[PDB]
Order: C-alpha cells, then sequence, then structure tokens
RNA sequence: AAACUGCGAAUGGCUCAUUAAAUCAGUUAUGGUUCCUUUGGUCGCUCGUACUUGGAUAACUGUGGUAAUUCUAGAGCUAAUACAUGCCGACGGGCGCUGACCCCCUUCGCGGGGGGGAUGCGUGCAUUUAUCAGUGGUGACUCUAGAUAACCUCGGGCCGAUCGCACGCCGGCGGCGACGACCCAUUCGAACGUCUGCCCUAUCAACUUUCGAUGGUAGUCGCCGUGCCUACCAUGGUGACCACGGGUGACGGGGAAUCAGGGUUCGAUUCCGGAGAGGGAGCCUGAGAAACGGCUACCACAUCCAAGGAAGGCAGCAGGCGCGCAAAUU
C-alpha cells in the first residue's frame, strides 16, 4: 500500500533496490528482494512478513531487532498506539505469614511487529526480550495464540 | 567507586583458599591474568600457605624475586599472579613441578607432577575465530592465543598444548564417553565419563557426568573440562581420583586409618 | 554542559523522581555540532576511555556512491535541500545523517564518460571542449572498441538520473554522521528513493 | 614464523578437506 | 627589551594581557606566572598587565643591542659558562666536525 | 641530592544526609557499550642523516618583586623513553583495473576465441560510505572472514631514531632481557537493560500530557540501547491487584534479638552494593572522577593581612568545642 508515510523514505537498510536492470528483462516489478531472517528458539517467521511489503526496524523478523533473554507471555490488554501494545501479565505473589496468595499483575508495553495482522484485545502473546527500543519497551511480540471464545 | 578495586577483604576472598580469619583485614587481591579472580590460586597462597616454603609476604617476595618460580615455562616475579586450573608450577631449584588440579572438595590441591608431565597442559578451547585474512584462531580457557589450530578442533574441545612451543599437540573433542573433570559449581573437582548432553537453546546446556564407582552428577556446559579421550585421563590426578565421598565414607576412612595405627 | 540520564525523566505511570545522586561523567552530554558547508574544519574530541571523535564543524567535499554504477567518488557538497527532522536544518543548511544535499556531479560524468564512451550530461549544441573528444573516442584497436560496446548494452541511464547530469548536481543522501566521524559520506539518490525525494522537495519549496 | 605457520596449516587443511571430501563421497555413494 | 616585571604587590606582568592593571585568569600548565601542583590542575591568579605603568615595583629589562662604552659590573665581565654541548650532534654543529 | 620523564593519587578509610521499584537482592542480557593494567597473539603482510635528525626546558648559576602562600618573574647553560621530525631495508615483485602493439586457428559473414603484453593508476592494518558473494560460528547477525568502488580528519592512526647485561662469530650475522606503540582476545571491572521482591498512610482517587507525558519516523548527542534531547506525527501511558500524593527518630542486603509451631521487632555499625565529602553547580587531567587530603564559581561559615591582597573544607587517624542520657590516646 503506502509504505511512505513519513517524511523521509522508508526502506530496509540491507536490501538494494537501486540495481540497474534492462527493461526487456523484467518478470514482475524489476528488482525489490524482502529482507527477513529467522529468530532462533524453535520461532517461525511469519508469512506476512516473508511477503510483506511493511517496513518496521523494530520487528523481530524483517527489522534490526535480536530476540536474547526472557520469553515471556501475556494477554493483549491495549492496542492504541502505533506498533506497539499494552499486554497484562498475571501472577499469584506468596504472602509466607498467611501461606497464601495474592493476585498481582504487570503492565508490560510490547512492539507488534505489522506482521501480526488481526491482533485482537485478550488472545495471548509470546514476546521476546530484546534491546531497549523506547522508554518502556524491552520486548517484541514473537507469537500471536488467539483467545479461545474467538470464532 | 571510581575506577578498579585494588584490594580483597579476607572474609571476601575465594574460601577454597582456605584463609583464616585472624590473619589480616586482606587477603591477596590476585593480579589480572589468565584466570578469574575467584578461579585462581595466588602465587603467594601457593608458596606460603600451600607449601610453607615462606612464612610471610615478604619471604614470598624473596622467593619469587630469585626467579626461582615459573609458572607454564615462564618465570613470574608477581606474587599475586593468578595461577588457575592445569596451570604447571615449576620450582627447578627444588627440582619440583606441580599441575594446579582441583580437589573433590573444590581446592586446589599441591599435585606433584614427573619432569616429564611438567612439559605439557591442557587447555579448554573457549572460542574459535576467523581473523586476519582468514587465519583461523583459538582461544582457551588460559587466555592464550594459538594461530592456524586443527580445523577439527572446537568450542569445549581440550587441547595439549607443549609449554615449551605453546602449540597444539593433541586435542580430545567434546564427546560423550570423555572423561572430564568439574572446574565449578557443587560438583568442582569431580571426575567421571560424560554421558549426554541436554542442550537448552539461548540457555545453558547440561552435561551429566557419571563417577568411576557410578554415581552421576550434572553441572552446565561451562563447567566442564575434557581431561582424557575414552576414561583414560591425559594429566596425572590427585590422591582421590575425582570420587567424592559422603560424610558417612569420609568418616568411615579416617577412623579406618586412625584404627590402624599405634 | 548537557547531561544523557533517564531518571530525570517522569516514571512510566507519570510519577515525579526523585534524583539520588549528581550528575555523572559518563552520563554527559555535548553540544550538537551543527556541521555547516564550507571549508573543511573539524575538532578533534576526546571521548570516553581515551578514544577520539571528530566533530565536523565545516565539511565542503564528502565521499559519495552511485551505488547502480558501483562508482564511489570524492565529490564537493553544494547544497542541502531535504531534511526529514527539521526544515530548519534546511534554512541553516546543516550536514546531518540522511539530509538530502547537492553534489557535484562531474566525478560520477567522468567516470560514465571514461567507461561507456558515452556522453553524459552533455548539451546537444555544444561539440565537446578541446581535450576531452580523445578520452571518448580514442584510438582502440578491434578488442578495445567491441569491449565497449559489449558496455554499451548496459550504460542507459534512468531519465531522472539524466535530467540532474545536465543540471550538472546530482541528489544524494548523506549516511555518515558528520558530528561524530567527522566525514560527509552519502550515496546518490535513484530510483524510488529519488522519485520520494523528489517529490517531497517539489511539495516543501 | 608466519611463513612457516601458513604453510603447515595450508597442508593440514589440505589434508582435512581430503578427509572431509572421502568420508561425505563414502556417504553418499552408499 | 622590557622582559616583564612585578607590580607593587609582587604580580608578575603577564605578555598577553593588554591591561594597565592586574586581572584575575584560570591558568593551567604551559602558562606563564603558574605552576600546576598536578596534572591537569588550573588556578585562578593575580597577574599584572603587559603594560608598564609607573605602578610597578621591578621591571626587568634585557639589553639587545650594546652601547658605546661598558657599563661597570654589566657588560665588562666574563663568564664561564658551564655546560657545553651534551648532544653528539650539538657537538658536530658547534665544533664543525665531519662525519669521519 | 635536585629536577625532567613515567606510574599511582578514581584504591583504602569515614559516614548514613539523601534515597520508597529508587538503592538493593536473587535472576538473566549486552547479538546495545567502554575497559589502564595482567596474560596470549599480531607487530619486513604497506612497493613508496639512518653508523641516529630538530628545537626547547628543568635541575644548576646569577638577578629579583610582594606583608603574606607548596607565589613565582627576567637572564645564562644543558639532557630524554619529555616534545617533535623522519629514512635505508624487507623490495623480488605479485594482484586488480587500463590498454600503443603482435602471434595461432576456424568460413576470405574476424559473428569466435586463446595468449604475450610497454607506459599508467591503486594496493597492508585501522577509519567512513556504498555494493557484491556466499572461511568459520550462533537458538538467532545487518556476525566473522572475503571481494569491489573509493575516502582516509592539519584537533593526522600503526608500521621502535629507547635502555641494560653477556659476549661473540669468515663490513656483515647474533643471545638474554627492560621499556614503548597500535590492534585482537583475556583479566579486573564499569555502565546500561530483563523478571520478581520493599515500610506506614485514602483526613492522598485519580495522575501524566510536547516545562516529553505514552508510542512512531528521522536525526542530534552519547561509550553504546533508549524521549536522552530535537522536529514532525499519533493520543496515548498508570490506577482500588491502591496509581499519584504524603510521611518515615527509611541507605538496601547478608544478617541481629526473641521465638513450641506461627510470628514480632531490629539491622548507623567492620562483609557486598549505593551515596556523600559544609550546600548546590560546573569542570580539568586521566583508562577510570562530575574526584573534593583536584580545580572554578556562587551560598553559609571562617583564617592571615602592612587593607593592596592571600588562603579554606577531620562524615580520614588522634584531639578540641558544641550537642546531648549517651561514646576512648593530639
Amino acid at each position: 500500500a503506502d509504505i511512505q508515510t513519513e517524511r523521509a523514505y522508508q526502506k530496509q537498510p540491507t536490501i538494494f533496490q537501486n540495481k540497474k536492470r534492462v527493461l526487456l528483462g523484467e518478470t514482475g516489478k524489476e528488482k525489490l528482494p524482502r529482507y527477513y531472517k529467522n529468530i532462533g528458539l524453535g520461532f517461525k517467521t511469519p508469512k506476512e512478513a516473508i511477503e510483506g511489503t511493511y517496513i518496521d526496524k523494530k520487528c523481530p523478523f524483517t527489522g534490526n531487532v535480536s530476540i536474547r533473554g526472557r520469553i515471556l507471555s501475556g494477554v493483549v490488554t491495549k492496542m492504541k498506539m502505533q506498533r506497539t501494545i499494552v499486554i497484562r501479565r498475571d501472577y499469584l505473589h506468596y504472602i509466607r505469614k498467611y501461606n497464601r496468595f495474592e493476585k498481582r499483575h504487570k503492565n508490560m508495553s510490547v512492539h507488534l511487529s505489522p506482521c501480526f495482522r488481526d491482533v485482537q484485545i485478550g488472545d495471548i502473546v509470546t514476546v521476546g526480550e530484546c534491546r531497549p527500543l523506547s522508554k518502556t519497551v524491552r520486548f517484541n511480540v514473537l507469537k500471536v495464540t488467539k483467545a479461545a471464545g474467538t470464532k | 567507586a571510581r575506577g578498579p578495586k585494588k584490594h580483597l577483604k579476607r572474609v571476601a576472598a575465594p574460601k577454597h583458599w582456605m584463609l583464616d580469619k585472624l590473619t589480616g583485614v586482606f587477603a591477596p587481591r590476585p593480579s589480572t591474568g589468565p584466570h578469574k579472580l575467584r578461579e585462581c590460586l595466588p602465587l603467594i597462597i601457593f608458596l606460603r600457605n600451600r607449601l610453607k616454603y615462606a612464612l610471610t609476604g615478604d619471604e614470598v617476595k624473596k622467593i619469587c624475586m630469585q626467579r626461582f618460580i615459573k609458572i607454564d615455562g615462564k618465570v613470574r616475579t608477581d606474587i599475586t599472579y593468578p595461577a588457575g586450573f592445569m596451570d604447571v608450577i615449576s620450582i627447578d631449584k627444588t627440582g619440583e613441578n606441580f599441575r594446579l588440579i582441583y580437589d573433590t572438595k573444590g581446592r586446589f590441591a599441591v599435585h606433584r607432577i614427573t619432569p616429564e608431565e611438567a612439559k605439557y597442559k591442557l587447555c579448554k578451547v573457549r572460542k574459535i575465530f576467523v581473523g586476519t585474512k582468514g587465519i583461523p584462531h583459538l582461544v582457551t580457557h588460559d587466555a592464550r592465543t594459538i594461530r592456524y589450530p586443527d580445523p577439527l578442533i572446537k568450542v569445549n574441545d581440550t587441547i595439549q598444548i607443549d609449554l615449551e612451543t605453546g602449540k597444539i599437540t593433541d586435542f580430545i573433542k567434546f564427546d560423550t564417553g570423555n572423561l572430564c573433570m568439574v572446574t565449578g559449581g557443587a560438583n568442582l573437582g569431580r571426575i567421571g565419563v560424560i554421558t549426554n548432553r541436554e542442550r537448552h537453546p539461548g540457555s545453558f546446556d547440561v552435561v551429566h557426568v557419571k563417577d568411576a564407582n557410578g554415581n552421576s552428577f550434572a553441572t552446565r556446559l561451562s563447567n566442564i573440562f575434557v581431561i582424557g579421550k575414552g576414561n583414560k585421563p591425559w594429566i596425572s590426578l590427585p590422591r582421590g581420583k575425582g570420587i567424592r565421598l559422603t560424610i558417612a565414607e569420609e568418616r568411615d576412612k579416617r577412623l579406618a586409618a586412625k584404627q590402624s595405627s599405634g | 554542559g548537557i547531561s544523557r540520564d533517564n531518571w530525570h525523566k517522569r516514571r512510566k505511570t507519570g510519577g515525579k523522581r526523585k534524583p539520588y545522586h549528581k550528575k555523572r561523567k559518563y552520563e554527559l552530554g555535548r553540544p550538537a555540532a551543527n556541521t555547516k558547508i564550507g571549508p573543511r574544519r573539524i575538532h578533534t574530541v576526546r571521548v570516553r576511555g581515551g578514544n577520539k571523535k571528530y566533530r565536523a564543524l565545516r565539511l565542503d567535499v564528502g565521499n559519495f556512491s552511485w551505488g547502480s554504477e558501483c562508482c564511489t567518488r570524492k565529490t564537493r557538497i553544494i547544497d542541502v535541500v531535504y531534511n526529514a527532522s527539521n526544515n530548519e536544518l534546511v534554512r541553516t543548511k546543516t550536514l546531518v545523517k540522511n539530509c538530502i544535499v547537492l553534489i557535484d556531479s562531474t566525478p560520477y560524468r567522468q567516470w560514465y564518460e571514461s567507461h561507456y564512451a558515452l556522453p553524459l550530461g552533455r548539451k546537444k549544441g555544444a561539440k565537446l571542449t578541446p581535450e576531452e573528444e580523445e578520452i571518448l573516442n580514442k584510438k582502440r584497436s578491434k578488442k578495445i572498441q567491441k569491449k565497449y560496446d559489449e558496455r554499451k548494452k548496459n550504460a542507459k541511464i534512468s531519465s531522472l538520473l539524466e535530467e540532474q547530469f545536465q543540471q550538472g548536481k546530482l541528489l544524494a543522501c548523506i549516511a555518515s554522521r558528520p558530528g561524530q566521524c567527522g566525514r560527509a559520506d552519502g550515496y546518490v539518490l535513484e530510483g524510488k528513493e529519488l522519485e520520494f525525494y523528489l517529490r517531497k522537495i517539489k511539495a516543501r519549496k | 614464523k608466519n611463513k612457516e605457520e601458513a604453510a603447515e596449516y595450508a597442508k593440514l587443511l589440505a589434508k582435512r578437506m581430503k578427509e572431509a571430501r572421502e568420508k561425505r563421497q563414502e556417504q553418499i555413494a552408499k | 627589551r622590557i622582559s616583564g616585571g612585578n607590580d607593587k604587590q609582587g604580580f608578575p606582568m603577564k605578555q598577553g594581557v593588554l591591561t594597565h592593571g592586574r586581572v584575575r585568569l584560570l591558568l593551567s600548565k604551559g602558562h606563564s606566572c603558574y605552576r600546576p601542583r598536578r596534572t591537569g590542575e588550573r588556578k585562578r591568579k593575580s597577574v599584572r598587565g603587559c603594560i608598564v605603568d609607573a605602578n610597578l615595583s621591578v621591571l626587568n629589562l634585557v639589553i639587545v643591542k650594546k652601547g658605546e662604552k661598558d657599563i661597570p659590573g654589566l657588560t665588562d665581565t666574563t663568564v664561564p659558562r658551564r655546560l657545553g654541548p651534551k648532544r653528539a650532534s650539538r657537538i658536530r654543529k658547534l665544533f664543525n666536525l665531519s662525519k669521519e
């Protein structure tokens, strides 16, 4: 679509799109191979990442983000930011005096690559730790599992 | 703090140095060198606390500055020089060679070796990388860099270094069935055959090891040091062969030894 | 003498944070190198670890690459025409990374003429200046002539680049950071990137 | 020393690729 | 040649300070009228300006061209001038020696 | 002796004022950084006065000023592992791109090939940019290594103009060291992130919002990741699972007292981490400090003075005053 929405040109820094090609040797568009990498830890590169046109330098698959550290999960709580969502991690904290637990939660802002189209509120996301991407963001969505009630 | 620290409190010193608590406030802070601060034995602890060749640090300095102490074939005059695992200490004046080898309690034993064994040392290769227009390089736990290693040598293997020339003369691969010592953790100083390596991508691989008496333990891969091909070590082992007796068997052995005298 | 700490900022909750220590030297920042276009002027900066940064205050010349032809040349920088960050940087003609500049096309024109034996950016009314029809035509044997003829099959240049060569100055993007390395290196704009930046420049002016 | 080390590693590397090629040829042949 | 001096409070004259009075400068290594006590040390020091007025305790003068007659105790004496050249090339230059 | 040079003075010691997810603890990460020293490697890999180059300055001599200081100013010498400059040599050339010229064969449609090639440009490591190809490695690189086109900072980077000992060998070849310089590892770290955990308070229920608040794009700066800052854009982000605010006779922890089981209280205090040096702020040098037994300024206090100026920082060890119920030897 309209990839060039910013004031600066948007492109994958590792893909050279200005190679000289003669006109008569054209099959489809002239030349635009798409850069992507397979992240480790058994995660599958989304098909939209391989055959997409979006430009996201913070994408785990087509961007400049290396996933290393903790692999966590959460439920999507808010999706009101650009390429960023807020997930909620619920857990039980043990108070030893009463030998009991209490519900606590942490809100975590994670980068959502546009390769995960159709991500709802309430479905599980597996996020991986990366370098600080902004003031509060340090995790990238690596997998999206749909909610149980989602048809 | 600003900049690096230069002191070591006696109580913050590694416990395997077996330093007491009333001698002083400070422990000899190991100098920077081939081995890490907590995985080394400074020359002063070896020449004073283990060998009793000196009574004070002044006498350790007096010995070292006569150039009587060689570490890995080179004379060292730094009394806090960090000597670590597999390092060979040669005192030619007294004609004795030692190899710094862990005890089953996790301590560096006073293990005397023959002068023929003192010619070489085992080194666990820490990394292999290509640099300098295609030249392969190898880095060991001893922190020595070797150019043009054998193409079959990989990370976690063990090489044999001839101390006179410092080049690889043999190597054991990291394979199941090879003898290995443990150089860190709860099982430090134990010797056994590698049984299986469970791999955890993005985390620490765990290696399972079986003693010569049939006891099975496990460590992280970073704590495994291959000693010999098969179950035959390439170095001399201390009086305890890496078999960690339980406290009950230690008590029984001590009582049997005591009752045999008198 | 500015700072670069993250603890003077509000927390994620928006609450105020209390500084538990004074500014540290490693959190320091330095004034921006507003790299102008002019005769070369670089001030070396002593940085953490004892290393050196090259704070370019003035640069009139850079190293720019024609990517399709793989022709990298040293070239005078003429003007700053577009800045995606701040339009003011264009008004002050500041060289920063990713700013669009006009570079002299003469080195790339010279390489093209000496490589393809084809005129480029040359007005048809003119009949070449003295002492350059030789490098265009020369006295070559059959082998050299057939080599240049084989090169001629891949010598077509896109119309946008051709028009730029007629005007004598090319559009380029600065890809190095002049305030950190003292250099204004970059690449000539081509293809859809050139189309986008021409559209942006004409929309701005 | 540079020349001798380069020559020795050239010989050893050639022998190692010979061994690898022979082993892979035996593997594919059967 | 006027080579400096000290004002009535003893503060020495500094070459670049184009003032009649006394200023306070932050001086570092290399500057005159200052001797650093540790590496990188700079001190704020009072220095007298380079212009010669009547408010000087002493003025330093170096005779550059000799007059017509000797000045008693100044230009008629002799100097042992110890410490001849020590670097070998300086020895050759002084005595016009050759490589042989 | 002195003085120049080098190194250290960023450790240690003291104290607990600040500080309420801050510090800190365990856990991870740096594939997002810097690293003096130690240890190992690399260091004729660059095709372009050397049997040793230049000018200074200390110490020293001599002349001085001020009441006053670890104040220093003229003059006369003289060194370097200080500061600068700079070369034979390896060195024979190879490689890449050029291309006046010549040979052989096929069809005298050379549609094609194979070579030798003289002048010319550029070569190694490091830096910056662009492009290409897929030696080793990783769970995963936009890794490592390679190739190409060039750049290559006057505030210009490596490629030794150094010192000792032992002595030699038919102008040459040398043994053992010390010191120094890139670079790459290593060690010692530092820095910045991950996950979880902290006292009381609702007579604190909404807070933040370009005085960047949350995210995006581009940059700047920074050692590097990052609203760290800037410009545009979006309108976000946190909260009864207690946000925000307030209080703390609150540095955190290891730990201490008490304790049937469970708990309660304490932890300024010798170990680890943090912070500070009267209060703030700003820096210089350096690998490392926003250092205070470093500097600069203001604020408070305060010392000497010849009234012009000069010099300060015991929460170091003793010791004094003050404070107090309360704590030792100049």
